[PDB]
């Protein structure tokens, strides 16, 4: 089991860390959503699908920078939605193929009443998402850590 | 279709204030946002600010923070730009535009996709003056051929806003209109039309 | 603030050729957008998100680039392309435009059609006197005009007014006038 | 408040296909997931699948793959369920429900589907009367058999609603693709045959 | 897929009682266990999600507890409004699975059925049909068995049974049994009895 | 080290059920597959099934699906196998095994004996065996102690309280009418019968009875 | 269920020799393991993935083969290798073991010392009787036993017990028990025990008569 991004950077077997740079909508209105869709960025696969089943969860999701200060919302994961930042581990997603499959995670953040001006700065860190992978075979318990960065500034009208 | 209409050219005194409207039609006003752009010296472009018609919120370029104010009238589907203490550096053409920002777009299309015709603002203390219109006719040495050309000369008006129509709009082609020039503080321009010998 | 620079300020090309425009940024931006403004109208979106043709735009316009260098390429240049082009970014706040790049169209040379008009009787009634000479439908743009009233070289009091490049046959025009007292 | 509105009841024929809708109102449509659930006659619940309104990715129960399809129209905030190649097993109640925190927090009202080849028919009403002597000494029971109608429902009352007590109407049971029903009323032995009790039956589908 | 099992299909109780409904999972779920209530009119509401969390709008009488594979729902002070069917549901793995259901009942003093029988009417006889209807009204508890006899011999075909829900007035049950025969079959026999015990 | 400890021998009755266990130690019990293997006396090895204790997953053999159930207990690190409707086919030794997930390692339990019988504990009967009328026309002779009708195994037999440690052949017992039958032989060069009246010592812990006899 | 077959069921070598045990499969398998079992012990794994040894396995044991043919090889037996060997596959459900291959020791031939015994009078007191026959210290293990009464064959009620190879003499032994009732034993005169084995050119016969013992 190993995951990689759309620009090619990969995390090998056993877990690790990587960086992701996402393009955000330059403006968000009050009462609207800022959508951060990572199902088009992170993909993984099962190396031995004939004999092993891999289970994947979102162990933790934390907010940083402007997302922490100016936003609130939920996270979409495998048929349901949960508060973001997370308060517990999610259900499990099954990986059973050698072909890459999306990691179905998306953020839905709304501006708080104090948000105004440049809410998120370009090149800054907005979230850290931990991917926990177990299996059907042994005691392997690995963490794939993803750091999410903003590729542009986001403004909120006041 | 989608149309944005602004007021005609405005002439103001230094230190005064102006308010420029912009009325939208042909689409739902509150489903899109509004931008204002300044075009100075004929070529330079700079973004003034961004407005949300639902709440009246604004994002300002800090360059124009103390000079412009953005306001909306949701019922009439009209947006307003107001300039506070006009000076000579404020002589420019001002545009309103519909922008697709404010919400998520699946195709990632974020642009000013419809522009209203600009509003030219002149900041001067001079007096407005009617134009002196004269007709132009060939001399008695023409040696007339199959085609002849006639024109009109306009001199000594203010401010620079003059339009010329030939034959009450019946001749929309072969018409040359020339830019105005400053002559002793008053603008002068000309136009010409080409017609066959008939 | 991110400064966008377009160089050179004016470039020229011939019908059916291929030309490229460049925009360079003072810092790295994620996307670039292109607007076109023809003579006597407002700007119009042409290329968005560095590669996407806007609605109702021929496929001969295309964009590419990354980082701090972007470019807009026109293939099979047509007479309708005589306009001004501006690069625009909203990746950083505040949003800025480029300086502008005018496109000129090279074409076969053409002689000017000249007309001369005596001062109107109505103007002479008011006490003024001005003779207007029209030079129409020529190319290239640069051209000199010398006035001749009576036998002397009256090299004073002349106003020249060039027009914008025509959008149908790529020719220019000029209005030359000589103002004196009766 | 949050509401999910489903379409009305359906009556298809075997081998056909049926489309049902669920209109969401009172919240941001694309921020949540929509799930579909089947409850058969017998009250066991079955999960069908979910769809993301934001990008239309679907997940199906292996039991229902091929037969069922989920679609969304984010312009009108409506979800759709399509079921193809209908058989008699497909008759059930279908639900749409929003999903939050792993649970189905708000449910629609349900849509009833009936798969049958029968046709509209007026019921046959047959009175029921006691056998030898009397049933008891102070209490007697009378009945009214309603046999062979389609479709549901039929309505039974006694003496135009005068006898609102001591009455039982049993649920209908399918017999050779036609429904059967029976109703019972009890009255004091001195009231009948001293008075008259008439079974009143109405079948709106047959205009009876 | 993960199997879910509820301890009892039906459970009797009384107003003011404390009620416990238990659910068990074939495989450990990570507290992603839900409780649903369905009224007799067919409407479904969410009561408890994530094993302990009251859904907004639910009565405070309801509570949840459990972990691993064993979960329970507790009603503190039963009310007539709470007489419904309850389902457990897990969301740890796809496909989501539901429990079998537990339907609440009101406790009552047991009663004996009232048996009444009816021969086919003359109208059905002239129409060619013949059906005998047996009524067993107002008994308790729900479980009952009926066997039809013809001329001393048993019959186990052509019999339709219908049961009503629990009465909201006196908390009793009723059931009807119908045996349908052709005209010749009805007329070529002499003894018909309905036995319920 | 890794170790698997199984329960003691079970003596059971036909048509009943039994539950044997295998306690694990020295490794993460919940994260590895546990196999169960049956070995009938005098035959090869059969595979019953496996369980993954963390999630409770099981994979059964088609032959043992209806009879066997498998469970586990995370707290006590103990796996359970349960047999139902114990016919005579079910009398064998059952093993637990963990090898998958460890590189080049394999561990078994010591095995548990399950006996399906309807009989009851019975003291053994010992009968001396004698040759015919003289020695076998040589310097060598053979004798024996015959034990029949006992239950259950095992019994230990010695000759002259272990004095005769050479030329002794004890043969494995054989079931006869739900009772075992074991015999032993002894070879002596002193020409017994008519000499030394050789004695054999027999024990049966099952009934706590000790019997001695003479040839 | 894949069928794994081993042949022959018995192999016999001597100390220092090379012996190869071959296992046959009924399909294609990618993983074949080998286990060793001595009596009264749990099996001990030898080789996995058809070629690789387990922990604490001497280098004498080597594996080979692929697809359907497999073979376990012992370079020089050391009297610690005398056990039963099974092949196994896990590549499909259910897992299936081989039949087993017992190892032995090749020694010289020997003849069985047939010895017949009359039933004890104490046993006859209880009404039971069982004549016995001992054929200890014979080689090889292939042998047949029959009983005769008064010169007449009686193939009923005969139980036979074998013995594993002796750890000292490398020989075998047999026991034959014929159960009879007390009254059916007294109605005859003589009883005969028969023995024939692999290298027995002529049968060995021993008999007794009543009142002789
Ligand atoms: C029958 O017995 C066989 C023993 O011979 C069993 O074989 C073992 O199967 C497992 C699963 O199929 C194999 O996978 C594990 O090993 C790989 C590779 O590492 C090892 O193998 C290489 C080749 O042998 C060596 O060169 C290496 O040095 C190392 O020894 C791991 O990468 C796997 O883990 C990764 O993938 C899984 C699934 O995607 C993730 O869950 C993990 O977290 C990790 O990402 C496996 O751990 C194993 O190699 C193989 N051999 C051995 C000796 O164990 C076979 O499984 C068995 N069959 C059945 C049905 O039980």
């Amino acid at each position: 089991f190993a995951c990689k991004t759309a620009n090619g950077t990969a995390i090998p077997i056993g877990g690790g860390s990587a960086n992701v740079y996402v393009n955000l909508a330059p403006v968000v209105n009050v009462g609207q959503n800022l959508v951060v869709d990572l199902s088009t960025q992170i993909f993984c696969h099962n190396d031995y699908p004939e004999t092993i089943t891999d289970y994947v969860t979102l162990q933790r999701g934390s907010a940083y920078g402007g997302v922490l200060s100016n936003f609130s919302g939920t996270v979409k994961y495998s048929g349901s939605s949960y508060p973001f930042p997370t308060t517990s581990e999610t259900p499990r997603v099954v990986y059973n193929s050698r072909t890459d499959k999306p990691w179905p995670v998306a953020l839905y953040l709304t501006p708080v009443s104090s948000a105004g001006g440049v809410a998120i700065k370009a090149g800054s860190l907005i979230a850290v998402l931990i991917l926990r992978q177990t299996n059907n075979y042994n005691s392997d318990d690995f963490q794939f850590v993803w750091n999410i960065y903003a590729n542009n500034d986001v403004v909120v009208p006041t | 279709e989608v149309l944005l209409k602004q007021s005609g050219p405005e002439k103001v005194k230094p230190g005064a204030s102006v308010k420029i409207p912009c009325k939208a039609s042909g689409y739902t006003f509150t489903d899109y946002n509004i931008d204002w752009v300044k075009q100075s010296h004929g070529t330079s472009l700079e973004w003034i600010g961004h407005l949300d018609p639902n709440s009246g919120g604004t994002v300002y370029n800090q360059k124009f923070r103390g000079k412009a104010t953005l306001t909306v009238d949701k019922s009439s589907s009209t947006a307003y730009l107001e300039l506070r203490s006009l000076t000579s550096e404020d002589t420019a053409v001002y545009y309103c535009a519909r922008s697709t920002m404010g919400v998520y777009r699946s195709d990632g299309y974020y642009a000013m996709d419809y522009w209203g015709q600009g509003t030219s603002v002149t900041v001067s203390s001079a007096k407005t003056t009617p134009p002196s219109v004269y007709p132009l006719a060939p001399g008695c040495g023409d040696t007339t051929g199959s085609s002849v050309t006639l024109g009109c000369l306009v001199k000594g008006y203010f401010p620079e806003s003059v339009t010329v129509t030939w034959n009450s709009g019946s001749l929309s082609s072969s018409v040359h209109t020339f830019p105005a020039l400053l002559q002793s503080g008053l603008y002068t321009m000309s136009s010409s039309v080409t017609v066959p010998s008939s | 603030q991110i400064v966008l620079t377009q160089s050179p300020a004016i470039m020229s090309a011939s019908l059916g050729e291929e030309i490229t425009l460049t925009c360079s940024a003072s810092s790295s931006i994620s996307y670039m957008h292109w607007y076109q403004q023809k003579s006597g109208t407002s700007p119009k979106i042409l290329i968005y998100s560095t590669s996407n043709q806007a609605s109702g735009v021929p496929s001969r316009f295309s964009g590419s680039g990354s980082g701090t260098f972007y470019s807009l390429t026109i293939s099979s240049v047509e007479a309708e392309d005589a306009a001004d082009y501006y690069c625009h970014q909203w990746s950083s706040y505040p949003w800025t435009f480029g300086g502008g790049t005018k496109l000129e169209i090279k074409r076969a040379d053409a002689a000017p059609t000249v007309s001369i008009f005596p001062p109107s009787s109505e103007q002479l009634t008011s006490g003024g006197a001005s003779v207007v000479c029209f030079l129409n439908n020529f190319y290239p743009k640069d051209i000199n005009v010398k006035w001749k009233i009576d036998g002397s070289e009256r090299q004073n009091g002349v106003l020249n007014s060039w027009t914008d490049q025509d959008s149908k046959d790529s020719t220019y025009s000029m209005s030359s006038t000589l103002t004196l007292t009766k | 408040e949050i509401q999910l509105q489903q379409s009305g009841p359906e009556r298809m024929k075997p081998g056909a296909s049926v489309k049902i809708s669920c209109k969401a109102s009172g919240y941001s449509f694309t921020t949540y997931y929509i799930h579909w659930v089947k409850q058969s006659h017998g009250r066991s619940l079955e999960w069908i699948g979910y769809i993301d309104p934001f990008n239309d990715d679907t997940n199906y129960n292996q039991k229902f793959k091929g037969k069922a399809t989920l679609t969304v129209d984010k312009s009108s905030s409506t979800a759709y369920m399509h079921l193809s190649s209908l058989t008699s097993e497909d008759s059930a109640v279908y639900y749409c429900a929003r999903s939050y925190y792993g649970s189905l927090d708000y449910w629609g009202q349900g849509t009833t589907l009936t798969v049958s080849s029968a046709k509209t028919t007026p019921p046959s009403v047959y009175p029921l009367a006691p056998g030898s002597a009397a049933q008891t000494n102070s209490m007697v029971t009378l009945g009214c058999l309603v046999k062979g109608y389609f479709p549901e429902p039929v309505t039974v009352t006694w003496n135009s609603g005068s006898l609102s007590s001591g009455v039982h109407t049993f649920p209908a049971v399918l017999q050779s693709d036609l429904y059967t029903l029976s109703s019972s009323v009890t009255v004091p032995s001195s009231t009948w045959p001293s008075e008259t009790v008439t079974c009143n039956v109405a079948h709106p589908a047959s205009s009876t």
